[PDB]
RNA sequence: GGUAACCGUAGGGGAACCUGCGGUUGGAUCACCUCC
RNA sequence: GUCUCGUAGAGGGGGGUAGAAUUCCAGGUGUAGCGGUGAAAUGCGUAGAGAUCUGGAGGAAUACCGGUGGCGAAGGCGGCCCCCUGGACGAAGACUGACGCUCAGGUGCGAAAGCGUGGGGAGCAAACAGGAUUAGAUACCCUGGUAGUCCACGCCGUAAACGAUGUCGACUUGGAGGUUGUGCCCUUGAGGCGUGGCUUCCGGAGCUAACGCGUUAAGUCGACCGCCUGGGGAGUACGGCCGCA
């Protein structure tokens, strides 16, 4: 179920981690969008938004780094 | 170019603020873009994608010129001679 | 004159002038009259994945709308210092201002 | 000799060979075997029982240093690889967790072709 | 997944790979090549809807 | 959740063709009393 | 056609930067094998390999998101960020007043492979060397490995470059879905009436020899351009033009 077009958020952000920490598999692959049933824009926001958080070191890129 | 060019740009050639639309102004507006856009190319040698939209801003200025020819040739000579068109 | 967003990283032992690096900065910033939004202190950190086989470092935010001649001069500085390990620059549609939910 | 009682093992799962290694958690490897360090070849290697006969053969090996608690990572897209650890743990090595790193590689270096 | 439980010892537990991982890996990638020929693969999956 | 063939091009060679790189689906063949 | 406000997007260049991985180098541990096939063998092996750990050099493409999704005239475009910049669409309102469509010659762009000069070289890999095996046949299989694949500045201008369907208009019942804008309603939290673009699939009338197409036509019409006249010889011979070849 999805939450983004029921909060009726206009822009999503990267730099909070509890909505986004959401979206991502155990093993650090985002989740594909027909799974949660978000729609398709907002999928491409969130992946926009794991990228950039990834690059600052403040989510893993997969769950083999120590 | 932007927003305050444009509205400089407007009235030198066209009308009180609301006309926008002639053929003066356009291909003042066009030249403005192509004279300022020329740079441009002066450097990044591998580009096309947007020599096509160049191409297609030179022949609607042409295409104005040609218009204007038929239509009346003091404003066409007097816009030539103050932009600095060859023909 | 545009948005920008901007991040960066500092080495754990040369955190002692985190508040000179803030103090320079904002300096340069203002030096072409460009205005600060936000600043953000976010202390010690972990990371999610070493850098530099390190596993902690400070954090550093701050939102300006400024120009770009001075962004240039910011992200110059940031690579050629070698004190800071990582750097972000953004542009954004509007004046964001409103509370960051990192520090809610 | 020197007592580890916490060691780490390592155990590559590729195609053709199995490779078994005990670590002393720093990198250091004290004991390890191998599917083809007993006569074997051929089609009585691929099947995972030359996989586990090295495995309880690593024993004898690895119990000079006195280990209790075991740590292990797979590592290979083997068939039948993943029963190994069974016969560690069977062996009297107490297993904690079995991790598993498979390398991916992202979009990298070209992979070659197999046989038509 | 870092397999760590709780005191039962050998629950298997190891047969959740469906899920977490596309079971073609290692066997579509480091080796041989894949991708070609997409539309035909792509079809099929939705052609026998029917009622 | 079986298989192929045809293009463009470069190297090698004849009952007959091979591979390297990219592309397409047009992804399968037959309808022969006098005797060999 | 122009202007005001916005939206989406792997549209194109230039420069940085991050993680995963194949190599190679340096140093510890450790022992007799490793590799590859159905077997194998060639090949790597103890003046010290693979396996494991740490550190370092260099190259290429960016897992995951990722879809019969998006952009582009076409070829084709996929990590993230900055700079430059082409195009499309929506809302109302204003302005120019036929400025239009097509296009012989012409000009430009044009996947990969291939040449010319200079760099770089991880992986892959025509030719070529070795081993092996079936089948007189080599080829397929496995070790190595040169051009090339990468980057600079130019040539070449070819493909089943295909949606096998040239471009531009107006007109003719329906249904299902996707992607992206936006009006009306107190939004009685993600919901209801309506209107625009672009797209995937059923199917009516009509058309076609049939397969089928069917508002994104191969339906009813108009404007212009290109092309075809039995098969093989043959997209070949001789010329011209282009090209260093």
């Amino acid at each position: 179920f999805c939450r983004f077009t029921a909060e009726g958020v206009q822009e999503i952000d990267y730099k909070d981690i509890a909505t986004l920490k959401n979206y991502i598999t155990e093993s650090g692959k985002i989740v594909p969008s027909r799974i949660t049933g978000t729609r398709a824009k907002y999928q491409r926001q969130l992946a926009r938004a794991i990228k950039r958080a990834r690059y600052l070191s403040l989510l893993p890129y997969t769950d083999r780094h120590q | 170019l932007s927003t305050e060019a444009t509205a400089k740009i407007v009235s030198e050639f066209g009308r009180d603020a609301n006309d926008t639309g002639s053929t003066e102004v356009q291909v003042a507006l066009l030249t403005a873009q192509i004279n300022h856009l020329q740079g441009h190319f002066a450097e990044h040698k591998k580009d096309h994608h947007s020599r096509r939209g160049l191409l297609r801003m030179v022949s609607q200025r042409r295409k104005l010129l040609d218009y204007l020819k038929r239509k009346d040739v003091a404003r066409y000579t007097q816009l030539i001679e103050r932009l600095g068109l060859r023909r | 004159m545009r948005h920008y967003e901007i991040v960066f990283m500092v080495h754990p032992d040369q955190s002692e002038q985190v508040p000179g690096m803030i103090e320079r900065y904002t300096a340069a910033i203002t030096g072409a009259e460009g205005k600060i939004h936000r600043l953000e202190d976010w202390g010690r950190r972990q990371l999610a994945y070493p850098i530099n086989k390190l596993h902690k470092a400070h954090y550093v935010l701050m939102n300006v709308e400024a120009p770009q001649e001075v962004i240039d001069e910011l992200e110059t500085t940031f690579r050629f210092n070698d004190a800071v390990i990582r750097s972000m620059v953004m542009r954004t549609k509007h004046a964001v201002t409103e509370a960051s939910p990192m520090v809610k | 000799r020197k007592q580890v009682s916490d060691g780490v093992a390592h155990i590559h799962a590729s195609f053709n060979n199995t490779i078994v290694t005990i670590t002393d958690r720093q990198g250091n490897a004290l004991g390890w075997a191998t599917a083809g360090g007993s006569g074997f070849r051929g089609s009585r290697k691929s099947t995972p029982f030359a996989a586990q006969v090295a495995a309880e053969r690593c024993a004898d090996a690895v119990k000079e240093y006195g280990i209790k608690n075991l740590e292990v990572m797979v590592k290979g897209p083997g068939p039948g690889r993943e029963s190994t650890i069974r016969a560690l743990n069977a062996a009297g090595f107490r297993i904690t967790n079995i991790t598993d790193v498979t390398p991916i590689p992202h979009n990298g270096c070209r992979p070659p072709k197999k046989r038509r | 997944i870092k397999v760590r439980e709780n005191e039962p010892f050998d629950v298997a537990l190891r047969r959740f790979k469906r899920s977490c991982e596309k079971a073609g890996v290692l066997a579509e990638v480091r080796r041989r090549e894949f991708y070609e020929k997409p539309t035909t693969e792509r079809k099929r999956a939705k052609a026998s809807a029917v009622k």
